[PDB]
């Protein structure tokens, strides 16, 4: 009963990087999270100033 | 252990936070 | 006398042997009484398509109940007057049928196996009985938290792949499968050379070999055009399924990070990773004095019920991570604790915590192994799995390599500034938001 | 070759004892203990007997300071009378303890 | 390569050894003290002293205890049944002695702290609420205290009245009396008896004569009944089995088989089980049934285990009956004993096919006769039962006073005189 | 009481002309005030312990 | 708490040398037959 | 609860470490600086504050 | 401490075909080439100067 679960189509919100039903994440996300913190090191660059 | 690596780049960090923000 | 060591060395080699058509013959001799023969076929949950999702657990079903040559209770009626065991297991990968026996018994054992996995007398009655049958096990599964929780977790850290459904499968294609379905199934997938004829105990590897009947093969490719992955990568994702139900007393909570397939050198340091934090119930005898923190904290301060760290191992994909049941108002806490003891195991692991880790992984890597239905799983499946090797005797110097700064830079490709996979039947209400458990795979504080 | 001068510091001994007030108090020297986690853990393994007492003792105790009052010379405690009921317990906390930290080193 | 060697000292502690060539050995000091061993004023000690083996004792203190075995990746198991106490320890080849050195403390020297046994007395209840959790285990025990009135219709958990009420002078009188050399029997799976028995002859020698608790067996039918609101409905009914170690014990085991329904298949059903098909006709479609054999010292217990629904309790319950007693009317043909037999020799050979299942073997055995039986030797006695003998012992249950034993919604289960 | 009363020493210095006199004073009072807070007191602590044999 | 509603029960109990062992490990625990 | 004042306002709770809190028995006069020394603070600044109101 | 010198045996024994002075990894080469650079260059440099001060 509760196999009929399925977790709902993502596809939209996530992105290119990682948006390969059927390849690995690992060596995509690696970048990703640079991106993120990079923006993050960035404001509290400017800021900082 | 890993506290030496990390206690001399937050060392690093204040000196050249103060050198450069003083 | 006689020292770990050399025992280790002293330990009766496996036997990996070849039919013509890739049937594969395992076997561990010890000229003693009882026989565990087996058939350890690969091919599982994971090959279904979304229809046949339960294709393969309903074959199991029907494995024991008759062949074209053992008609209706013909199988069982053997079996038991010989007073041997019939096991049929499935996973998400491999599915095997296995018999306990007297070693005397094996002619009549292997024949029987053979028989089963080929010839399958499934009647229209059959198919209709079992059905209901299955309808009556998933509400049955539907009883079982931790069952229901790990089903989640797959399928949220597997969303959109093949490899997020369960094994039992839908619910409605238990109703909906076609007879035909079950066929194709089988024959598109137990041919060997998938298939590997394992065995443990009193038995002459050689005997084992000539025994096989060689009746059918693989009917596949001889060259690359199969190459085409039917192993192809299931993607990686970090999100959560939170299934919130105050009615029920207790919750579970299964965190993962993904991890390396089954072969890699980083695979037994984690293992000697998990050993250090442990695993822990409402009954250890040991609780505040307990060696392991989560479980020391746990015991201590009534933190939880019981935990259990783990390592699934999939060929391209892997679940890491512990699975914790505690009451309503202490689901944050040991969140906490757990993720707490990650990050202090990838950037603060002491010689010494990783020492008795080490050792301690030792004996739960030889204890498995007593007993022969045990070393005969151990066989068959390591042959799908880590191919065609027995690691055995390796492993005391593969798990010997262990250094506290191996575990530590293995530890950290895995756990630190990783995205996990949560998921809990609630009392969720107090668990942890996604983000605040994604901080807590690095340091800043806490 | 402590014979004269471990034979005369009970003098002094006894000389401090009884300068300190606590005798007056009809408190005795465990009581007087500076309650931390060591001594909390003994103090927790006391019998009703003993432990009881110390809670009277020290009722009686700091009665009499909110009061200003010594208690009566004939019910004083005498050094003679040194239960050192809480050294028993009190060691060996300390003596696990000690333990614990140890295991602790590699 | 070499077999066991059994070996009785002048304190008539046993002691075997079998340097295996695996990695892994296993010490086990069995003391016979079971439950069977308390009075109306001492019940709930073992289950106490069982949960209280990590205790501080006189050479080492509960952290070293705990923390030392861990250090090492060690087990220490302290299992117990109505008639005997295993205390299991498993450890790497080269642990043994540090594992050995905590073995003898725990049991040669436990020292139950008013504080320790104090905060323990809780976890007693956390045990026996997680054990109480399968039927089984509530019938199982209220089956031992009506079948019998005042030794082994003790059980093996705590009663919920004495709990807290388990007193430290109990724990430490129980070890005393029953924690002794001739009631004790080492067992090793990877140790050499030479070096065995030197720490033996250092370590176990403690004087205690049998019964200080109340030895003595004694049978009495009796039923004890336990209303619930689950749909399902557990009963139990049985009468006096032949003793242990004799033969009609062992032809009783055989009957056992003849009706006995543990599936050997897995999602499979069993032809073999008279038991299963006699009911399973007169039954309705869900429902499970198995033949219960339990054997002790002076005493056994042989008849069935019933699990049906409320209205359909005494159907099956009459109906296994009713089976059972054909074979006692005598109708029992050759064919069915033979394969009964050798199922028994199969399960017997795989019990003792692991190390955990040999080393209880072999303690066992010491605890009741003084040496070890060989596996064959053993496999001939079960042979020579006959199968008139199997019909002759049936004939004993139908004719030996009844004892049951049910839970759930008992509108429909026989009562004695229903039967 | 006697660092209390060293306390009371030095207050009185500070209404005084620094000179000889109080200088001198001063000086030593400075350095009983410290010693009292840092190796006197300390050291009869663990004597008083000893003499209750604690 | 697990549903015990088909033909799956199998649950009864009758061993060779033990009957109904009670486990207790500092690590483990459990309840046998 | 109901109408008790103290806990029905949290804000009138906070004050509750006045009137109800455990203070020891026996206790030397030396303590009531502790009081006395809010005292002063509270007299500064209401002084403090008249001053600067012509300073 | 550590001690993984166990780590680097295993790390300097694998059979790459690589030479000792690469065998351990990326870096080796980057400093390999920064080297090789700087002594050319400067080796350039250096002819230059001589060719320049060989007149008046
Ligand atoms: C405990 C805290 C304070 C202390 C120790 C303190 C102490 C003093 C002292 C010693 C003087 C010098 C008066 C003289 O000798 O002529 C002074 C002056 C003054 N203080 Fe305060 N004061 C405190 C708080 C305040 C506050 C809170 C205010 C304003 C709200 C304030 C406003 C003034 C003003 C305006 C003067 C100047 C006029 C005068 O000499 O009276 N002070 N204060």
């Amino acid at each position: 009963s509760h196999t009929d679960i399925k977790v709902p189509d993502f596809s939209d919100y996530r992105r290119p990087e990682v948006l390969d039903s059927t390849k690995s994440s690992k060596e995509s996300s690696e970048a990703r999270k640079g991106f993120s913190y990079l923006v993050t090191a960035t404001t509290t660059v400017g800021v900082a100033y | 252990r890993n506290w030496v690596p990390t206690a001399q780049l937050w060392g690093a960090v204040g000196a050249v936070g103060l050198v450069s923000a003083t | 006398t006689a020292t770990y060591a050399q025992a280790l060395q002293s330990v009766p080699e496996t036997q990996v042997s070849q039919l013509d058509n890739g049937l594969r013959v395992a076997s561990e001799q010890s000229s003693q009484p009882t026989c565990t023969v087996g058939v350890w076929i690969d091919a599982g949950s994971r090959y279904e398509s979304e229809k046949n999702n339960g294709a393969g657990y309903f074959v199991e079903h029907l494995a024991f109940k008759g062949t074209k040559n053992r008609p209706g209770n013909a199988l069982e009626k053997e079996v038991e007057s010989m007073g041997a065991h019939l096991n049929a297991y499935s996973t998400r990968e491999h599915t095997a049928y296995y018999i306990k026996a007297l070693s005397k018994d094996l002619p009549k054992a292997v024949e029987l196996l053979a028989d089963i996995v080929q010839n399958c007398s499934l009647e229209d009655s059959q198919i209709e009985k079992e059905r209901d049958v299955i309808l009556q096990e998933l509400q049955e599964n539907d009883t079982s938290m931790r069952d229901v929780v790990f089903n989640y977790l797959h399928a949220t850290a597997f969303q959109g792949t093949p490899l997020a459904q369960s094994v039992e499968g839908p619910s409605e294609n238990v109703r909906k499968l076609s007879r035909a379905d079950l066929t194709e199934y089988l024959s598109r997938h137990y041919k060997a050379p998938r298939m590997v004829l394992a065995a443990a105990g009193g038995l002459e590897h050689r005997q084992l070999l000539d025994l096989a009947q060689k009746h059918f093969s693989g009917l596949s490719g001889t060259y690359d055009e199969d190459a085409v992955p039917t192993l192809s990568p299931c993607r990686f994702t970090g999100s959560q399924i939170c299934h919130r139900e105050d009615g029920l007393p207790l919750a579970h909570v299964a965190i993962a990070v993904e991890g390396p397939g089954w072969a890699h050198p980083d695979n037994v340091a984690l293992q000697v990773a998990n050993a250090i934090i442990g695993h822990y119930d409402c009954t250890y005898g040991g609780g505040a004095h307990l060696s392991s923190p989560l479980a020391s904290i746990a015991a201590t301060n009534k933190l939880c019920q019981s935990f259990q760290t783990f390592n699934i191992c999939y060929a391209d994909t892997g679940l890491l991570g512990a699975h914790f049941v505690c009451d309503h108002m202490s689901i944050d806490d040991m969140m906490f604790v757990l993720q707490g003891q990650w990050m202090r195991l990838c950037t603060s692991a002491t010689e010494s915590e990783v020492l008795r880790g080490k050792n301690l992984l030792r004996n739960a890597l030889v204890s498995h192994l007593d007993g022969t239905t045990p070393v005969c799983e151990d066989i068959g499946r390591s042959l799908l799995t880590y191919g065609r090797r027995i690691p055995l005797a390796e492993w005391e110097s593969r798990i010997a390599e262990v250094d506290a700064r191996v575990v530590r830079e293995v530890c950290s490709k895995y756990f630190y500034d990783q995205c996990p996979a949560v998921a809990g039947f609630g009392p969720i209400e107090q668990l942890p938001d996604y983000n605040r458990i994604r901080s807590g795979m690095f340091w800043l504080r806490f | 070759a402590v014979s004269a001068s471990s034979r005369w510091l009970e003098g002094i001994r006894k000389w401090y004892y009884n300068a300190a007030g606590f005798n007056k108090l009809g408190l005795m020297r465990d009581d007087t203990i500076h309650e931390n986690d060591d001594v909390k853990e003994a103090i927790r393994r006391l019998p009703e007997n003993l432990y009881d007492d110390r809670v009277f003792r020290i009722k009686r105790a700091l009665d009499l300071s909110m009061r200003q009052q010594i208690l009566p010379k004939e019910q004083w405690t005498k050094y003679e009378e040194d239960k050192s009921y809480l050294e028993p317990y009190l060691k060996e906390v300390i003596r696990e303890r000690k333990e614990r930290e140890e295991w602790a080193k590699k | 390569p070499q077999d066991l060697e059994f070996t009785r000292l002048p304190n008539g502690l046993v002691i075997a050894s079998l340097e295996n060539y695996a990695p892994a050995s296993r010490i086990g000091l069995f003391i016979k003290a079971g439950s069977r061993y308390e009075n109306s004023n001492n019940l709930g000690t073992s289950h106490l002293l069982r949960l209280a083996s990590s205790l501080t004792t006189k050479g080492a203190s509960s952290f070293k205890i705990t923390r030392g075995i861990e250090a090492v990746g060690g087990k220490l198991s302290v299992t117990s049944t109505r008639e005997n106490m295993a205390y299991t320890v498993e450890c790497l080849r080269d642990d043994v002695d540090i594992l050995m050195e905590f073995l003898l403390n725990v049991t040669t020297a436990p020292e139950f702290r008013r504080w320790e046994v104090a905060a323990l007395q809780p976890q007693l209840r956390i045990d026996k609420a997680v054990a109480l959790q399968n039927p089984q285990a509530h019938v199982i025990e209220n089956l031992h205290a009506a079948a019998y009135r005042n030794a082994l219709a003790n059980s093996l958990y705590c009663p919920d009245y004495r709990i807290g009420k388990v007193t430290p002078v109990e724990l430490h009188d129980y070890v005393q009396n029953h924690f002794t050399s001739a009631r004790m029997a080492l067992i090793g799976l990877g140790v050499s008896h030479p070096v065995l028995k030197q720490v033996a002859e250092q370590f176990l020698n403690i004087r205690g004569g049998l019964g200080l608790s109340g030895a003595k067996a004694k049978y009495h039918g009796g039923e004890i009944r336990e209303q619930n609101g689950d749909s399902l409905v557990h009963a139990a009914l049985v009468a006096e089995s032949a003793a242990i170690g004799s033969a009609e014990a062992n032809a009783f085991s055989v009957l056992q088989h003849v009706l006995g329904a543990g599936p050997h298949v897995k999602r499979g059903s069993n032809a073999t089980s008279s038991l299963y098909q006699a009911v399973a006709k007169g039954v309705h479609q869900p429902f499970d049934v198995s033949a219960f054999n339990a054997s002790y010292s002076d005493s056994g217990l042989f008849g069935f285990y019933t699990i049906s629904q409320a209205a359909s309790a005494g159907d099956v319950i009459k109906a296994a009956y009713n089976q059972v007693k054909t074979i006692a009317q005598g109708n029992l043909s050759n064919p069915d004993v033979q394969a009964a037999k050798n199922k028994l020799k199969a399960g017997y050979l795989m019990s003792v096919e692991s190390s955990e299942g040999f080393l209880d073997e072999v303690g066992s055995q010491a605890l009741a006769a003084g040496s070890y039986t060989p596996p064959s030797t053993v496999l001939q006695q079960i042979d020579a039962v006959a199968d008139a003998d199997v019909i002759n012992a049936a004939k004993k249950f139908v004719s030996g006073r009844k004892s049951m034993a049910a839970s759930g919604n008992l509108g429909h289960t026989p009562f004695i005189d229903e039967l | 009481w006697a660092l209390v009363a060293d306390l009371l020493t030095l207050t009185w210095i500070g209404g005084q002309p620094v000179e000889h006199p109080y200088i001198t004073i001063g000086q030593l009072a400075s350095v009983l005030y410290f010693l009292l807070i840092l190796v006197l007191m300390p050291t009869a602590g663990t004597i008083e312990n000893k003499l209750l044999k604690w | 708490k697990r549903s015990v509603l088909c033909r799956e029960s199998l649950r009864g109990q009758a061993a060779g040398r033990p009957l109904v062992a009670s486990v207790s490990l500092n690590v483990p625990a459990s309840v046998r037959y | 609860m109901t109408n008790i004042r103290k806990s029905h306002p949290l804000m009138k709770i906070v004050n509750n470490a006045f009137i109800d809190l455990p203070a020891p028995s026996n206790i030397s006069s030396w303590w009531n600086f502790g009081s006395l020394l809010g005292i002063c603070l509270i007299l500064q600044i209401l002084t403090g504050l008249f001053l600067a109101m012509h300073y | 401490f550590e001690n993984r010198v166990a780590e680097k045996q295993k790390l300097f024994q694998e059979d790459n075909g690589l030479p000792v002075h690469l065998k351990g990894g990326a870096t080796d080469n980057i400093l390999y080439r920064v080297t090789m650079t700087l002594c050319l260059g400067g080796t350039l440099y250096s002819l230059y100067c001589l060719g320049w001060a060989s007149f008046p």
